[PDB]
């Protein structure tokens, strides 16, 4: 009737990734992108399944945010708008601090806010960035997914437009997507020697050449 | 006003919140026992209480040194000045003294208030205190010691202690003043770090 | 120059050593092309050889009548840094290492099955001990004072 | 899971990584600090 906050787990009918198998007892749809694939039982201890979920979900939007920093502007150097992108030697570029102080800075920095986020795993609530409003009223938090006035400034969470479980499928279906790309690029810019619209360029045309077998 | 050092962890029990300065940061257990506990206090206070003075003595006259006011040797070449003593009588002084007064405020330590008293003039004896704060003569302007000054005081101490340890290490690396380094840094600091001197 | 040591940066036969070093390298080298992986293996390890020779000799050390440097362990300030101050980091860590395994055999000591915890390593509690280890003089002098540290049965 | 993890955690399993790295420690250290006899950094 109203907007409901609360993931719903998937029923234990829904589509798995090999039909026709059972799926494990420890997946029982409660998670995002929950297809039953655990061939090795990876997941089996429910504590190392949260740490592995929150893991995934680092990984998803890391690799979500590489891939599109790795497409976005190679699509606009082959359109002309970026003179001399290369995602493979952009980290031998010349910029204004050497690459040894700004990775110290950057550890220091990251390191903040994870560890802020790992204290938040190990204790829910224990570092709050919400602001306590005199009147208003702060929602909990999944942990995981966090997000007030700064990480959800949209209100697209929470039950609005598409459920929260929904959402957060869709989020995890695109970071596995991601990191399967990412790992192909850094394949692919090792092995072809070139770029990741080029080989894609090469590959529309004539198909049956220009593959893995021919570099 | 407790605080915490890291928000997620909690505090340890025998760190409650009575000692002024206490954030629950023992992580290594070192204090577990409260006799262990009440001579780390002493042990603090007397460590960040000469930080503050030696920080003080190593930065403000190289800072008014390097301004123009005085001429001052660096805090590393202050040992080999010319004094009207020489080095080793000052010394045995020093030595002397601090045996006299560190044994007295060991004393204090061992069994709070039993040498408030003097020995010459007995008619002079510190009124009754905490240990590690004598009032009385060593505090001849008579400030409040609340529960705020001594954990400024405590603040303070630890910042000292880390600029002494970042004044030894700076002067190991780079063999240079501490605000020589400053200046160094202010000069263009992405290519003037920690990094760079190695 | 104690007990009749001539340094090594002023030893004729630390040098001589050397010069034996470098020509059967030398002589090993003889045998294949300069461009191929076991030349470049033999330059590097005579490029090696050459710095370990002058570090040698630069540390400090007291070369004796054969040409190799003698250890001076007696105490003289010179000569600290080849036995005093690794005897002292050694010290450092290998009381780190027992008191972090007594600390870690007091933690089980008090269990229904403490032998279980010996053969398994529970690791959390190891993990979580591993650091207090780093002020182990102070926790030992500390637990010395207060008669922790022994047990008189 | 927790099976695999208590039989990572058993005495030759553990034993060996822990030994392991420490030989690679030690073998990266002598390949950077190569013929060491002396402590000369004081
Ligand atoms: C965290 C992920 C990360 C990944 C996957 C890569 C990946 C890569 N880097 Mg980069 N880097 C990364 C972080 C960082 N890099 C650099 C600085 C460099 C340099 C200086 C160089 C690379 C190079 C390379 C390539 C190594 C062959 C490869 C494409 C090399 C290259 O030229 O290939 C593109 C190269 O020389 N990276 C810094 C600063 C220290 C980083 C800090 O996080
Ligand atoms: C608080 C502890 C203390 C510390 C850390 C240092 C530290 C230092 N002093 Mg100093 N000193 C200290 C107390 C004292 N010093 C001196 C008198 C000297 C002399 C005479 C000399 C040093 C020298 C040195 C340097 C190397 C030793 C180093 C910067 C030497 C130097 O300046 O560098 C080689 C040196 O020659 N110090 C006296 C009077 C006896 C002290 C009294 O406590
Ligand atoms: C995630 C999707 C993905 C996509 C769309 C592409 C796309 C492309 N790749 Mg890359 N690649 C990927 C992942 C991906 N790759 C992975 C995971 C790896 C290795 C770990 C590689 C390694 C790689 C190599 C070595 C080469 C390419 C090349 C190419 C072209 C295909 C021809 C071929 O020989 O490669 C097929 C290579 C594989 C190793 C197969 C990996 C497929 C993964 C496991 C699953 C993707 C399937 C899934 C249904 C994706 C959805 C499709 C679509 C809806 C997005 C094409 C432009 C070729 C090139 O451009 O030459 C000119 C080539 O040389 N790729
Ligand atoms: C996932 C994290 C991520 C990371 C680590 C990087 C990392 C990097 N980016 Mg990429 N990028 C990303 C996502 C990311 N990007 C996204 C989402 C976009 C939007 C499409 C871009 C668009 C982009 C551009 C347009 C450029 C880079 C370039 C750079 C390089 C240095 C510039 C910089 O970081 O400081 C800048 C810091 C500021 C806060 C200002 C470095 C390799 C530069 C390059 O390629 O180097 C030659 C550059 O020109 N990036
Ligand atoms: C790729 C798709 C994707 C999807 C579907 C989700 C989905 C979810 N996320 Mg995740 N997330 C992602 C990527 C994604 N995320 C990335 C890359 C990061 C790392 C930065 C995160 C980190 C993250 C946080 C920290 C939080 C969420 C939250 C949520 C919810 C918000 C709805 C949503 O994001 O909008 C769906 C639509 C989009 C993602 C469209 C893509 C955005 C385009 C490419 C750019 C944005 C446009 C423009 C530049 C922005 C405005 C400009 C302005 C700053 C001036 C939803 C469950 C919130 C939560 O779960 O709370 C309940 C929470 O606060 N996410
Ligand atoms: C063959 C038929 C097929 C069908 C019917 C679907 C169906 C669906 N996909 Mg999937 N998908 C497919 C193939 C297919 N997919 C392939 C080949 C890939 C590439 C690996 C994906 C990757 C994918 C992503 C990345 C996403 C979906 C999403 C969706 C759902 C949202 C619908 C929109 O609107 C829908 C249930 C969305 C979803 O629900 O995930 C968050 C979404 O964002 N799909
Ligand atoms: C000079 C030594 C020293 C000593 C004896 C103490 C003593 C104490 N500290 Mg303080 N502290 C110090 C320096 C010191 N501190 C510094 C430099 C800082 C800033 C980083 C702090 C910041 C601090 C906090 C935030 C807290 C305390 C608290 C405590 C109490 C319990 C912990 C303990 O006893 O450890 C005993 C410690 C030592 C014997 C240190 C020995 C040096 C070790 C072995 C290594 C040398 C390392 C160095 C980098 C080189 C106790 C009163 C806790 C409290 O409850 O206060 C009452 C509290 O939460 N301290
Ligand atoms: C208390 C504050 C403090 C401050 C303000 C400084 C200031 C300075 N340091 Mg010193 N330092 C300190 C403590 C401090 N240090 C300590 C405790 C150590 C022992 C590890 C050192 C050891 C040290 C080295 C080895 C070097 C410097 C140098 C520098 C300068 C350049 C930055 C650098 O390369 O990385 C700074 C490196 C650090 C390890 C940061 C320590 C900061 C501590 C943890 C407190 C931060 C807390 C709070 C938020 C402030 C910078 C002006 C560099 C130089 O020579 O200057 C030209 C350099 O090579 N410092
Ligand atoms: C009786 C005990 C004994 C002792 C005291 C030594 C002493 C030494 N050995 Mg010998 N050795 C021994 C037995 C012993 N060895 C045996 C039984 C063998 C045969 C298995 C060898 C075979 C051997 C080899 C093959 C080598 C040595 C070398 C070394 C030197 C130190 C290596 C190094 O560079 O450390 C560097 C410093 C450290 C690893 C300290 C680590 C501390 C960590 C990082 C903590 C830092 C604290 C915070 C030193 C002279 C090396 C050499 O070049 O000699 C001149 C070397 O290459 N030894
Ligand atoms: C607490 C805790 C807790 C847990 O549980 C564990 C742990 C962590 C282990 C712990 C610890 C921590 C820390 C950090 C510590 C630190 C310390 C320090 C640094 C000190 C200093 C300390 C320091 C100090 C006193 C200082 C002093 C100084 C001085 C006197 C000076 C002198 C001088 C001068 C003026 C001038 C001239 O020209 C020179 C001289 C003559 C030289």
């Amino acid at each position: 009737g109203g907007i409901s906050s609360v993931c719903e787990p998937l029923p234990p009918d829904r589509p798995l990734w090999f039909p026709g198998s059972t799926p494990p007892q420890w997946l029982d749809g409660s998670l995002p992108g929950d297809f039953g694939f655990d061939p090795l039982g990876l997941g089996s201890d429910p504590e190392t399944l949260r740490w592995f979920a929150q893991a995934e979900l680092m990984h998803s939007r890391w690799a979500m945010l590489a891939v599109a920093g790795i497409l976005i502007p190679e699509w606009l150097e082959s359109i002309g708008l970026m003179e001399n992108f290369n995602w493979y030697d952009a980290g031998s570029r010349e910029y204004f601090a050497d690459p040894t102080t700004l990775f110290v800075v950057q550890l220091a920095l990251m390191g903040w806010v994870e560890g802020r986020r790992w204290a938040d795993y190990v204790n829910p609530g224990c570092v709050d960035i919400e602001p306590k409003l005199p009147n208003r009223k702060n929602p909990k938090p999944d942990v995981g997914y966090p997000g007030g006035l700064w990480f959800d400034f949209m209100m697209w969470g929470r039950g609005s437009p598409e459920p929260v479980m929904v959402l957060r499928t869709k989020e995890i279906k695109n970071g596995r997507l991601a990191m399967l790309a990412f790992v192909g690029l850094c394949f692919q810019a090792v092995y072809t020697g070139e770029g990741p619209l080029e080989n894609l360029s090469r590959h529309v045309a004539d198909p049956g050449h220009c593959n893995i077998f021919s570099a | 006003k407790k605080g915490e050092w890291l928000p997620g962890l909690a505090s340890p029990g025998y760190l409650t919140g009575s000692l002024p300065g206490d954030n629950g940061f023992d992580p290594l257990a070192l204090a577990e026992d409260p006799e262990n506990l009440r001579w780390f206090v002493q042990a603090e206070l007397v460590n960040g209480r000469w930080a503050m003075l030696g920080v003080a003595g190593m930065l403000l006259p190289e800072v008014f040194t390097s301004i123009g006011i005085i001429d001052v040797p660096k805090w590393y070449d202050a040992g080999k000045s010319e004094y009207f003593a020489s080095s080793s009588t000052l010394f045995v002084i020093e030595f002397i003294l601090f045996h006299y007064v560190e044994i007295r405020r060991w004393q204090d330590i061992k069994n709070p208030g039993c040498v408030n008293q003097d020995p010459i003039f007995k008619q002079y004896s510190l009124p009754p205190n905490e240990c590690g704060y004598p009032g009385g003569i060593f505090n001849p302007l008579n400030f409040a010691p609340t529960t705020e000054a001594k954990e400024k005081e405590l603040a303070n101490g630890r910042l000292a202690m880390l600029a002494f340890l970042g004044f030894i290490v700076q002067h190991n690396v780079t063999g240079k003043g501490p605000f020589d380094n400053l200046q160094q840094h202010l000069s263009d600091p992405w290519h003037n770090t920690i990094i760079q001197t190695f | 120059d104690i007990a009749g040591l001539t340094p090594c940066k002023e030893s004729k036969q630390f040098a001589k050593r050397e010069k034996q070093a470098l020509k059967k390298l030398q002589a090993s080298l003889k045998l294949y092309a300069d461009d191929s992986a076991p030349a470049l293996a033999i330059k590097a390890t005579m490029e090696k050889t050459k710095k370990r020779f002058d570090n040698y000799g630069k540390y400090g050390l007291l070369c004796g009548s054969d040409g190799l440097p003698h250890l001076i362990v007696s105490g003289d300030q010179r000569h600290w840094g080849e036995f005093i101050t690794p005897g002292i980091l050694f010290l450092y860590i290998a009381g780190w290492i027992g008191w972090v395994g007594r600390s870690y055999l007091i933690a089980i000591r008090d269990e229904k099955k403490p032998t279980q915890k010996e053969i398994i390593i529970d690791v959390p509690l190891a993990s979580s001990l591993l650091f207090r280890g780093f002020s182990w003089p102070v926790a030992a002098y500390r637990e010395l004072l207060n008669g922790e540290l022994v047990d008189n049965n | 899971m927790r099976d695999f993890k208590t039989y990572l955690s058993v005495a030759p399993v553990l034993s060996t990584l822990w030994f392991g790295s420490l030989a690679g420690l030690l073998i990266e250290i002598n390949r950077f600090f190569p013929d060491a006899l002396t402590f000369p950094f004081f």
